[PDB]
């Protein structure tokens, strides 16, 4: 996936 | 006055979350990046799919255009950036050196440099022609969520989950200014205003703030949207009325009056977090894009 599409 | 953005096109085709959309400086194109490892190029005025650009080994978190609209740079979970020739789709260079996901990227106006930020807590400045990393800035203590050049390229602004916004001298690499506010919530997005006098910074306490960074004063705040978990792009809209534009975790696009701070419009239609918005360089057109349960880009147009 991509980091920006994952929540912190 | 309030804008009247209406939905014109929904662009489907990515198979995972969309992470970022950007209009080309010449207005003709929209580029999108996705967790599906692909960049797609679409016609900005008719929404027609143009082409797919591939080669990253993991998903992409950002994409940016060169000033002449001929190149793209992308930032990927595979720890690299790639520079692409838009007309051929070919990867011209692979920028290696970050030690964790690359999160954000941008060309300078001259477009001889690229700036990147990464989960490895650094900011890197790269030579476009050679692909060499020219400088590595130990910029932050946590992942770097955004990087942006000002209008003459002499400054970089960076933001991070460590709660800091920093302004850097491009040529010397030194930190010119550190902005801190309240209890230092994570800063999830930052960019310069078009004239280079202000910065717009998002923090994960549901707040956007417009700063005079040289004087270190907060001039405006924009609230009412939902932003606690994701690095959502925000924008200055300047082709018509002067608006602030942002996505939101309640699946809406928010538009505020920049001076009064009032919400002037909420755009409905996405079905997941609106991670990215972009404003067309000459027409009153917004592009928006959303995460895994939506996977679409929407194009909106207003009379002002």
């Amino acid at each position: 996936g991509s980091a920006r599409a994952r929540p912190s | 006055v309030k804008p009247n953005y209406a939905l014109k096109f929904t662009l489907a085709g990515h198979t995972k979350a969309v992470s970022s959309v950007k209009f080309s400086p010449n207005g003709e194109w929209l580029a999108s990046s996705s967790a599906d490892k692909l960049i797609k190029i679409w016609g900005a005025y008719d929404g027609k799919f143009e082409k797919t650009i591939s080669g990253h080994k993991l998903g992409i978190s950002d994409v940016a255009w060169s000033s002449d609209s001929n190149l793209l740079v992308s930032a990927s979970d595979d720890k690299t950036l790639k520079i692409w020739d838009v007309s051929s789709g070919k990867c011209l260079k692979t920028l290696k050196g970050h030690s964790n996901y690359v999160f954000c990227c941008n060309f300078n106006p001259q477009s001889n440099l690229i700036v990147s930020g990464s989960f490895d807590e650094s900011v890197r400045i790269w030579d476009v022609k050679t692909g060499k990393c020219l400088k590595t800035l130990p910029a932050h203590s946590d992942p770097v969520s955004a990087v942006h050049f000002n209008r003459d390229g002499s400054l970089i602004v960076s933001s991070s989950y460590d709660g800091l916004c920093r302004i850097w001298d491009t040529a010397s690499g030194q930190c010119l200014k550190t902005l801190i506010d309240d209890d230092n919530p994570p800063v999830s997005f930052v960019k310069f205003s078009p004239n280079g006098k202000y910065i717009l910074a998002a923090t994960l306490d549901n707040t956007l703030k417009l700063w005079d960074y040289s004087k270190g004063k907060c001039l405006k705040t924009y609230t009412g949207h939902k932003n606690e978990k994701y690095c959502i792009f925000a924008n200055f809209s300047v082709t018509g009325g002067k608006w602030i534009v942002s996505g939101s975790e309640d699946n809406l696009v928010y538009i505020w009056n920049l001076q009064t701070k009032e919400i002037v419009q909420k755009l409905q239609g996405h079905t997941d977090v609106v991670i990215s918005t972009a404003c067309h360089p000459t027409e009153n057109i917004i592009a928006s894009a959303a995460l895994e349960n939506d996977k679409t880009i929407k194009l909106w147009k207003s009379d002002c």
